[PDB]
Formats: structure tokens, sequence, C-alpha cells
């Protein structure tokens, strides 16, 4: 069976600097039936490689990755804003099934930012609705890998933590996160202390943003 | 290049079978080839298959082979894809991707791709969103800025447009991606970073317009003085 | 009352030997049955089958009998149902562009009749095939036998059946439950070309009494 694994996709790279995208496979395949595709989020990828290098129409010599047998790679010589996108290698050999690659996160090399953690008490209108959610706001943190953890009355929960990550905002080129602690109003009255402890690489010591329903 | 027209998104019940229409505008698939590929938000382009359209010979990826079928419509030059046994997690983007085929040669590798079709298995009838405020902590405005929250919860379908002060306010504004929370319900969050001195002086409104449910809702964030 | 007495019928030109076929030939090939010196029995044509679709390209359908020509090039092929009107000189299409094309100056006539029962069977007879593409459009009156996998890309696949490397034949999908537009008819054609020859193929003539 064909398992083609890509490079360490999470590329934090400074502009103009070189990049290399290995597409190591689980089997030997002809060096022609593989191509690389580049995707900006919210739209489909685009063709980059036709066969061997074979720089695509419009795309210059900038993308001249190679490889054969089980080894296949994609090389980037400089960096331009369009280069910062998902890269995909795909096998299309024979009548056999076409194998696809997981992806590669080509992004810009930045400083290690810290998440500005702000917690928010549930709004009175939402309480009148019979629900209660506490929002843990993470902003301008970098890199993406962040752990958000909830201690309520110094009791630990992770299950009712619905998180997602915003893309690097154009103005600052770094991620923002929000975790919501969805719970019924009965749980709101049952618990007094609510907090969000955040651990990040930019945070040597984990930061715990705490609020009290008496004051907040 | 040319853009291939693609059928509109819909939402269906689990266990249904979906037919999604992809047709090239002025490109008959005489000897051309195509088929569909699927992504969820931030995941891989999960391959589906490929057909030699002129031929009809199929390949079904041995994953959804028992539930995926393809036929073409040469007369109008449309290719089809039926996915039976639709279960929950099949909610994902659909792409129909074809290579350019000059009648004598095709550019090896599918390049001419479709628009993109959204498919939702999860329930239920569009949840016209309900919005609530999240006022910044009064004692937390010591830093010169306050975080005025804007929560949008449980809505269907795909994300609603959220604006601050009828779109005039854009400074320190970031919208938060899909927030599927329980039973597939989609939510989101919005916060604007504003000076503490301008809290009471200037009115701060969330302008949320959900066209699919035709639910245009406005709610004002008034920072509680404590 | 004019005497038109002529010698006997001589030897029947074997046509129904071709038309009364056990199994016709695929468009992939041609019967290309050459009929030699004999009496051109074209006259007997109406007793083929109900709804015999006939139309010529240069000879009177009925007065064809008297016009003796040089030789005959006869070939046959069953075709996909609606594609009957594809068989016509200077009319482009699918089969007419990659299977068999009639030159504009083809003086002969085209004969077509429905087959249905004889060809189509409930089990399905995928024996018949047809061309899918070619390097280039065939010259008229030419036969292609090569089963070479096509090169739609910049790379010759040699012998692997791959993307943009296709096989040139698909079968006649023939199920009797198909529509009239899909029902296999039987389209044959008879060449009436002129050459430098004593015109060894002429229609017979009737006779009077004594
Ligand atoms: C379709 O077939 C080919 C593909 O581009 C075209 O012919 C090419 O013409 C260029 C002219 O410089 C040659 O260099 C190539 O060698 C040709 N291709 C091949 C495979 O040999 C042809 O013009 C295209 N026709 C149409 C109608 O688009
Ligand atoms: C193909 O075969 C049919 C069946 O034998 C032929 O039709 C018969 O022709 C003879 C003389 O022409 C008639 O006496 C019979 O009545 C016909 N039978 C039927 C059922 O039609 C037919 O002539 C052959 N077709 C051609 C043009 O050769």
């Amino acid at each position: 069976e064909i398992v083609l694994t890509q490079s360490p996709g999470t590329l934090s790279l400074s502009p103009g600097e070189r990049a290399t995208l290995s597409c190591r496979a689980s089997q030997s395949i002809s060096s022609n039936y593989l191509a690389w595709y580049q995707q900006k989020p919210g739209q489909a990828p685009r063709l980059l490689i036709y066969g061997a290098s074979s720089r695509a129409t419009g795309i210059p010599d900038r993308f001249s990755g190679s490889g054969s047998g089980t080894d296949f790679t994609l090389s980037i010589n400089r960096l331009e804003p369009e280069d910062f996108a998902m890269y995909y290698c795909q096998h299309y050999g024979g009548l056999s099934r076409w194998t696809f690659g997981q992806g590669t996160k080509v992004e810009i090399k930045r400083t290690v930012a810290a998440p500005s953690v702000f917690i928010f008490p549930p709004s009175d209108e939402q309480l009148k609705s019979g629900t209660a959610s506490v929002v843990c706001l993470l902003n301008n943190f970098y890199p993406r890998e962040a752990k958000v953890q909830w201690k309520v009355d110094n009791a630990l929960q992770s299950g009712n933590s619905q998180e997602s990550v915003t893309e690097q905002d154009s103005k600052d080129s770094t991620y923002s996160l929000s975790s919501t602690l969805t719970l019924s109003k009965a749980d709101y009255e049952k618990h007094k202390v609510y907090a969000c402890e955040v651990t990040h690489q930019g945070l040597s010591s984990p930061v715990t943003k705490s609020f009290n329903r008496g004051e907040c | 290049q040319v853009q291939l027209v693609q059928s509109g998104p819909e939402v269906k019940k689990p266990g249904t079978s979906v037919k999604v229409s992809c047709k090239a505008p002025v490109f008959t698939f005489s000897i051309s080839a195509v088929q569909w590929v699927r992504q969820a938000r931030g995941q891989r382009l999960e391959w589906i298959g490929w057909i030699v359209v002129g031929s009809g010979n199929t390949n079904y990826a041995q994953n959804f082979q028992e539930r995926v079928t393809i036929t073409t419509d040469m007369s109008t030059g449309t290719v089809y894809m039926e996915l039976s046994g639709l279960r929950s997690e099949d909610t994902a983007m659909y792409y129909c991707a074809a290579p350019y085929c000059n009648r004598t040669t095709c550019y090896d590798g599918f390049d001419l791709w479709g628009q993109g079709t959204m498919v939702t298995v999860s329930s239920a009838s569009t949840k016209g969103p309900s919005v609530f405020p999240l006022a910044p902590s009064s004692k937390s405005t010591s830093g010169g800025t306050a975080a005025l929250g804007c929560l949008v919860k449980d809505y269907f379908p795909e994300p609603v447009t959220v604006s601050w002060n009828s779109g005039a306010l854009t400074s320190g504004v970031h919208t938060f991606p899909a927030v599927l929370q329980s039973s597939g319900l989609y939510s989101l969050s919005s916060v604007v970073t504003v000076p503490s001195s301008s809290l009471g002086t200037q009115t701060y409104i969330c302008n949320v317009n959900h066209k699919p449910s035709n639910t245009k809702v406005d709610k004002r964030v008034e920072p509680k003085s404590c | 009352e004019s005497i038109v007495r002529f010698p006997n019928i001589t030897n029947l030109c074997p046509f129904d030997e071709v038309f009364n076929a056990t199994r016709f030939a695929s468009v992939y090939a041609w019967n290309r049955k050459r009929i030699s010196n004999c009496v051109a029995d074209y006259s007997v044509l109406y007793n083929l089958a109900p709804f015999f679709t006939f139309k010529c390209y240069g000879v009177s359908p009925t007065k064809l009998n008297d016009l003796c020509f040089t030789n005959v090039y006869a070939d046959s092929f069953v075709i996909r149902g609606d594609e009957v009107r594809q068989i016509a000189p200077g009319q482009t299409g699918n089969i007419a562009d990659y299977n068999y094309k009639l030159p504009d100056d083809f003086t002969g006539c085209v004969i077509a009749w429905n087959s249905n029962k004889l060809d189509s069977k409930v089990s399905g007879n995928y024996n018949y095939l047809y061309r899918l593409f070619r390097k280039s459009n065939l010259k008229p009156f030419e036969r292609d036998i090569s089963t070479e996998i096509y090169q739609a890309g910049n790379k010759p696949c040699n012998g692997v059946a791959g993307f943009n490397c296709y096989f040139p034949l698909r079968s006649y999908s023939f199920r009797p439950t198909y529509g009239v537009g899909h029902q296999p008819y039987r389209v044959v054609v008879l060449s009436f070309e002129l050459l430098h020859a004593p015109a060894t193929v002429c229609g017979p003539k009737k006779s009077t009494n004594l």
C-alpha cells in the first residue's frame, strides 16, 4: 500500500530563506507520477509541478523540487506572500488508486509571542437564558501550539472546553485563541471560582486568569 | 484559466445520498478525465476517485467504494458524484478537479478545478443565530484597553457575517473560526479592543446578519460599571 | 411490346450473404467484402426489415438498377443507436471523426436498419467495441487495428494503463431495455467507385415472352 508522508509541514520561515519539502513514501514509485499543489485557505490548491521539476505555467524556477523511487522532495529558494500556503504532494500513477499527502504549513518566521489572556464572566442576558459560558481569550501568541486548561473552584476540566484557533492576523502575523466553558446555570450557581490557566512556549510560567462571580 | 461551474451547497439528513453537479462551461470532456476530492476545515484533501470521462471506467479508493458512484452527462458535458450512506462526519467541502484536455494532449495533473460545494450532514433547520454581549471587566480596564465580547452561538448554516458599528468599526476586530459545539451546532466569538476612556462615550453595537436564516440581529455591548 | 430478351440471371452478386449475417463486424474493423464480376442484384433491397432507413449520396435510389458501375466496396458495422445520422460525408461527430468517415465525393448510398433482437440480448453482448480517440483524425477509408494506449501527456506510458494514458476501445453497451435512440441499428454502405475496368458489376435486366 502507498503511504506518502510529507515533510515537517509546520514551516516557520523568514522571507527569502530556503525551504525543502520531502514527500517520503511507503513504496517505490516512478518519479513522474507525483505533483505538488499549493492552497491558500478558503480556495482550492493550484498546480506547481508537472514532472520532475517541470515548473508550472506562470510559476518560475522558484519551485524545482525533485526525488525518485521512494524519496521525493520540493524545494523553495525564496519566499513571497503567495508561497505561504498549504503544499500537497499527490500520486497519480496507473489505474491504481491516487494517493494524497497530509499537507505542509509554510508560514513566516516570527518572534515568540505571548497569549494576552483575558477571561470574561457570563453575561446577565445569557444567565436569564438558563446557560452560562466563560470565555478565555488568547491573543497575539506564537507559535500556534498552546494548551488551554480550565480550573473551576480549583477543580480540573478539559471536556467542556470548545477551542478554535484564528489564523495569524495580517496586522500582527500571530494567532488568537478562544476557549468557552459551556455549562448550565445550575453549574453557574454551584461553582464560585472560575479560571483559565494557559501554558505556552512564550510563557515560561503558565498564566492563570481568574475571575469571581461576586466582582465579575 | 476558465472556471468550472459547480452546484450550490445544501444540508441533508444522515443516511441520505447526495448528487453534486460539476460541469465545465465550454469544456466538453470528450476524452478528458476528472473526479472529486473532499476536505473538512483544515484537513487533508481526502481523495475520492478518478474517471476517464470519455470511457466511464471508475476507481473508488476502496474507502467509500460501496457508497460512491459516478456517471457523466456528455449531452450537456456534466460529471456526477453520488455519495450514499451519508453519516455525520461527511460534512465537508467538495471539490471537482480536472486537468486541461486539449483533444490531443492533457496537462498531466488536474489543474482546472471547481468552485467548491459545502455539504452538511448535521442537523437542524437553519439555526437563526442568537447573540449575547460580553462586557469587559470594569477593574480590568487599568491597561488603557477593554475587551468587549460578542458571542454568536448555535447557528446554522455556515458562518454568519459579524460586523462592529455597521461595518464602520474595524480597528482591533478579529472574527473567530467555526466553533462547532455540541450536536454539530456552530458558534463564533467577536471582540473589539477599544480605549477605556471611550467605553461610555461611544455606542458599540454588534451587527450580525445571517442571510440563510434572514436573521439580522443587533445587540449593544455596554460595559458594566462596578 | 419491345423485345428486351436477355440471357439468364447468370450468377447472383452475393449481398444477402453479407446482410443475412450471423454476426456482423464491429466498427473497430470492416467487413470490406469485395464483390466481383456478377449481376448487381441491388434491386432486391426492400425486404430487409420494417423501417429500413435508406438514403443515398449521388445515385438515384430506385433507378440505381440501370446505372452499371465499375466495382463495389461493401462493408458493414453495427453502430450505437442515435449515431445513425453520424454516417454521412462531411458531417463531424464521434464515430464519424474517429471510427469511419465517408469522403465528400462518396457517390454511393447508405443502408441502415434496426437490429434489436438479433444484436441486443438480456444478458448483454459486450463483444462489439468502438474507438475512443487517436493520435490524429483518420484519413477516409482507412482501417486502424493498433490497440496502443494513448499519450495524453508529455510522457509515454509504454504499457501502463494510467492517468492521461488511455485504452482505445469501449464496448457497445447493449441491453434490450434501452431506448429507440440507443437501440442498435445495422448500418452498411456500398461503394460505387469508378475505375479503369470493364465495369464487371451491373444490375440485371428483365425479359419479354415468346
Ligand atoms: C493541442 O495539442 C498540442 C498541445 O499543446 C498542440 O500542439 C503543440 O504545438 C506546439 C507549437 O509550438 C509544439 O511545440 C508541440 O510539440 C505541440 N504538441 C505536441 C504534443 O507535439 C496543439 O496546438 C493543440 N491544439 C489545440 C486545438 O489546442
Ligand atoms: C435476409 O434474410 C431474410 C430471411 O430469409 C430474407 O427475406 C426473405 O427473402 C425471400 C426472397 O428475397 C422471400 O421469399 C422471403 O419471404 C423473405 N423472408 C422474410 C422473413 O423477409 C432477406 O431477403 C435477406 N435480406 C437481404 C437483403 O439479403
